[PDB]
């Protein structure tokens, strides 16, 4: 909706509305942080698709209330007066608002005003699922949260556990560097490689048939919309680089067999299987806070029928799989994000990037994004809509 | 149960009309081509007078911020303005306008 | 004059010219700093309604020459030469200024220049009182530095004292905090309420009809244009704070009952009396710098009949009132005014705040002073004005 | 093309092209590092013109690529990888390009891909001459570099030393801080002047005949294009300072004969005959690195006919020219171009300058720029040429 | 081989474009303007999109993905961020039928 | 007291003529249409000369910055310009045009 110079969106006829598409995809569910990371009575900030919101958990369920006060726009977080269990009150002129329906039900500057009753703070719907926070950044009642997850991560046995930080970048750009096959050569030092004994070529190129390697998914029972890259299975893994005829750089010709295919799901999840272990999984988010940050919201899954396999699985994930691979592999995807800023910066990049065979992939997830996603959230969303109907 | 307003010809198409009620909250009276309308006089997006507004049409714009209501439903036309206004219903008798004590 | 959005502007028909003064009105007395703080033969720099400023105490009194030489632009003030007493030199090409009317009265590197005598550095009346420099950031003859005070600040027994600092808020954010009849509530913990044993309400149920809730004055004999906040006239204090019925908070039942005059003057100066205690009263400026700051020019007064009174008020503004009152109690008021900058900083806040009774005050400002203002500071004003025929 | 407002370059009718250039001038040589700085095989990032640029030393020659990926446009500098002594491979996916003509060889991850052999990385000319490496920052053929230094910088005797920097400010405000014959007024108290028993005035005014004074050279036959501000020979050498008719500074009266000449040659080259020693040249360059910074790039030349004599040179250098003049005298330089920023950084310094008599060599450079440069860099050459058929 | 056939020149209307798939090699993209009749790599040379799935404006081909464009006669850019020419295959018909070069044109 | 500047036909209609006075600044004559005009050549916001400018009916436009003044009133048309232009009466008479000597 308008977040891009026409120019560029008219040159772009493919997939037009992922490149205006710079704030994000409103009317989703995006994970932000993970449960244990906000106790009872304990509101936290954060900001996502550009607005500032706090969350609260009461009798153990999530509210989520925008931070911004509706009389002169103060963050109320700048001073937090939750002077009732169920409610909060701005610091400022003390206008109350119910975290359940945000509707403002006292002023304690003027309790006979004649707003009392009749203004709401925006609210949005939060979900705790795998020990995962996740909102849902849109208006009326939302979907099922299963829509906007990849498949499995949500399965009664997946025992779920991961990191979430802020990385400056758009969120595409992050999308763009998970759902390639061709940047793992980007990670061939990575020591997650030889001390996870990894099968693991410079890079997955394009195999016989172009139609098989990718497939697009929009008719997924629970409404799921992605794209699949089956690298593994009618893909070409590539082990020796070569210059002039010269092999100057070998894959890794590790024992374990993983990344048999991957996976990009609106609004912008991705799937690794198997990963970072031949029996694990790996789903990580990219989340957009502002058009130039994301949240890089990583998480493994592992099948869990006991405790005493949880507790091992989450002993394992803090002594090795945390350090050795979200970590350990993923940090080089910190700046290969990074480096990609200043080219698209401008929106430029999206009309002079040269790509080539393995990015047709992307490119069918573009088109996928384009068509599939619920809404293009606007600077105007930040502020106030506008509009002379 | 209906408070005289003024006479229907002291009203010119387009136009509109403050009424203050003792005791109580101001309503708005406009006048669109030949049929009258009324709503509460204050803004619901702050504490503005309609009636100091202007009227195209049967969409009262307010001064303060640019929203905008439709005189006939009192629902939102324009931003910032999102909480519909309450309407009173309002009747000619004899060439008289005359509004109900309380919203529809 | 255009300095926001017209778009905005044409939405805003109450107070347009009030929205469009981003930079202040220009045309008005301000002050800028103390007397003290310029001594003989040291100018001084500053930045006033967007313009780089530099002052001069020569034979007692002050002189006022924008710090931008004629040539090359360069502030004269990156290193100063003053050469002879009446004179300051750019330490460019030399190009030299009398102080007393911003003439070009030499040029070092070409004596016989034809420049000389022929272009003029802009000047600005520079005025003392009350211990105060006042800086008639305007053009033409200035009007008596009367009309731009609050009542009694220039009378002969008023004692003045007071402090002044940069704040990071547009003008207009601090003076709506200072006049808001219901901004008390971010007061209610403030060590000068227990500490003189103040009474202070939460807030105000408003009380009467919309035009006896302040009074507007347009002209004074010396033609000051300012509002007085009448709330408290057939208002109700609210010392208890409820949310849901249930009492949650009290105002402070102190016995000194101050300002029970509270009034907001153009060019932007408040005076609240009495305060902080029954025998005295507050004058405060809140200035333009540029669009993002303001110096918030504070100060008490005290009317003194002698040496030995004013020695004695001097003795406890120092100990008591500048430490507890002065940064006591305004030091809320400053990240009160933060905290609005950012729903303001797009111009769209002028558009989406909800505002409530009390506002009434803010309203009657905010059209006082677009009707009365003597002129809309400009980027242009900054630059230079632009006119093609 | 389109840098800066149409409406001002409207304008400045007698050189709108040189205000225009705030880039600088495309096709032209210009000097970025010592060749000392550039070793074997070990790249060097720098920005040019606004450009990203890698410049490399294989078997003694110098190449220049574009340090852009034609791929996702990062830098390929984040993470070199010269895998073999002819390229450089892209951290990324690894596609490989040859630094003698840019060509993409490989692409270590897809080495079936119809990219190889049909796409190339921009290359730019470089070329080294007396110790300095030059890049010819345009397209096509190269004109001989001789064209763009100002006269006898080549001259087969010559010995040229030098330092360089970064200096933050516009390449213009440096070029006429350096061409400008009052300015040195600024200089009066370097440490140059004394210890090297200098004749300086407080600044060169014009004489009697202009026509004379500046002498605009656009018919030399190696092509060079540049102005001569005739000081020494016809202009007036200001000794004394005056400020109504008093003396209240003089310049310097020391033996040494300097700065008899000065000229400016595109694309911004100055140099000063002779300086800082009656038998030493100056030949300074003010290098666009983007519109905010340039290189200063300082050389010093003295005829030397041996080895022992140019070791004698280097070792004078050292102790007393770097030290001394390119410091003790161009340090004033340095704050004097930062000063003029803000005036000129809106653009509108261009419109409301006060010029004076001494200036009018400047005007005739700006004049023969907006003439004889080669092109006007665009953000669109840095972003990538745009054109709708 | 040499020519390989393409269709009959009235199953292409003017204005329009038409893929030729080649066993072993990359694609051709086939256009007619008016009656006459170009043919060019169907890859646009700035990617991996198919021009054949462009839009034809006279004798300009747009491609799809960045707005790119090549005249179909000569084979040059003529819209950035083109920049390498397509390579040009004649085309020629024989008793109403259409068939293209197996090679493009030297130059 | 005149100074006899040249024959009006010297001048085509919408030009400029640079006129130049030993020890005193130089004056700029413009004829516009059949009617001539005086100032002083300098523009007033620098160096450049008046002269060497582009006239826009009554209005010179100065070379340099883009500045300009009504060569009848001598006062400022555009910006940077703000110091009014030097006028001297100007007299044609048997075909001969005369500037005063001083400015008045
Ligand atoms: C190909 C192979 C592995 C991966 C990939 C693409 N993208 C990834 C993102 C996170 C973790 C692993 C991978
Ligand atoms: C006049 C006289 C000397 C100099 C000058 C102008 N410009 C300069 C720049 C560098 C070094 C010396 C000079
Ligand atoms: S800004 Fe929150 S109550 Fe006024
Ligand atoms: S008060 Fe009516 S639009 Fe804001
Ligand atoms: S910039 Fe001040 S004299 Fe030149
Ligand atoms: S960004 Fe360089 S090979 Fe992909
Ligand atoms: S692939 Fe054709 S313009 Fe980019
Ligand atoms: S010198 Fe005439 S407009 Fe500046
Ligand atoms: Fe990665
Ligand atoms: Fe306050
Ligand atoms: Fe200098």
């Amino acid at each position: 909706m308008a977040n891009v110079d026409e120019a560029i969106l008219k040159r772009v006829k493919g997939w037009a509305p992922y490149v205006d598409a710079k704030l994000g995809f409103r009317n989703h569910w995006y994970p932000v942080m993970f449960s244990k990371e906000i106790n009872e009575g304990e509101p936290k900030t954060l900001k996502l698709l550009g607005e500032n919101l706090l969350v609260n958990r009461i009798d153990g369920k999530l509210y989520c209330l925008k931070d911004r006060c509706l009389h002169r726009g103060v963050q109320l977080s700048v001073k937090v007066e939750c002077k009732t269990k169920s409610t909060i009150t701005c610091w400022y002129h003390a206008w109350t608002y119910r975290w359940e329906d945000g509707v403002l039900c006292d002023i304690l500057t003027n309790p006979t005003s004649a707003q009392i009753g009749r203004q709401k703070l925006k609210t949005y719907p939060v979900q705790e699922a795998k020990g995962c926070v996740f909102i849902y950044l849109g208006d009326g009642d939302p979907p099922p949260l299963a829509r906007d997850t990849p498949p499995n991560f949500l399965d009664d046995d997946m025992e779920i556990l991961g990191k979430n930080q802020i990385i400056k970048s758009n969120w595409r750009l992050a999308v763009e560097n998970g759902f390639d096959p061709s940047h793992i050569y980007i990670h061939k030092d990575s020591i997650l490689v030889k001390d996870n004994d990894l099968a693991l070529p410079l890079g997955f190129a394009p195999g016989g048939d172009r139609k098989q390697q990718t497939r697009v998914v929009d008719d997924d029972v629970v409404g799921r919309k992605g794209v699949y890259d089956l690298i593994g299975e009618h893909g070409v893994p590539v082990f020796e680089g070569t210059i002039g005829g010269e092999v100057v750089r070998e894959g890794a010709y590790g024992e374990k067999i993983v990344a048999n295919d991957i996976s990009i799901w609106l609004p912008g999840v991705l799937k690794v299987n198997p990963f970072p272990n031949p029996d694990m999984m790996q789903f990580e988010w990219y989340v957009p806070i502002d058009e130039n940050t994301h949240y890089y919201f990583q998480t493994l899954g592992k099948p869990c029928a006991n405790d005493e396999e949880r507790k091992k699985y989450e002993q394992e994930f803090e002594s090795k799989w945390k350090p050795m691979a979200l970590e350990g592999f993923n940090n080089d995807d910190i700046w290969a994000r990074e480096a990609m800023v200043d080219f698209y910066a401008d929106d430029k990049g999206w009309v002079n990037e040269i790509l080539f065979e393995s990015d047709e992939a992307i490119v069918a997830w573009r088109k996928l994004a384009s068509e599939h996603n619920q809404g293009i959230q606007t600077q105007a969303h930040v502020s106030g809509l506008e509009h002379h109907h | 149960i209906w408070l005289k307003v003024c006479a229907a010809s002291d009203m010119q198409p387009g136009t509109i009309r403050r009424v203050n009620r003792v005791g109580a909250a101001p309503l708005a009276v406009y006048r669109v081509g030949d049929q009258f309308y009324a709503t509460e006089d204050t803004c619901t997006h702050g504490i503005a007078s309609l009636s100091e507004g202007t009227l195209d049409g049967d969409v009262i714009e307010c001064p303060f911020h640019g929203g905008a209501f439709n005189v006939c439903t009192g629902m939102p036309a324009s931003s910032p303005c999102t909480v519909p206004l309450g309407v009173f219903e309002v009747e000619v008798k004899e060439g008289e306008v005359y509004v109900a004590g309380e919203k529809k």
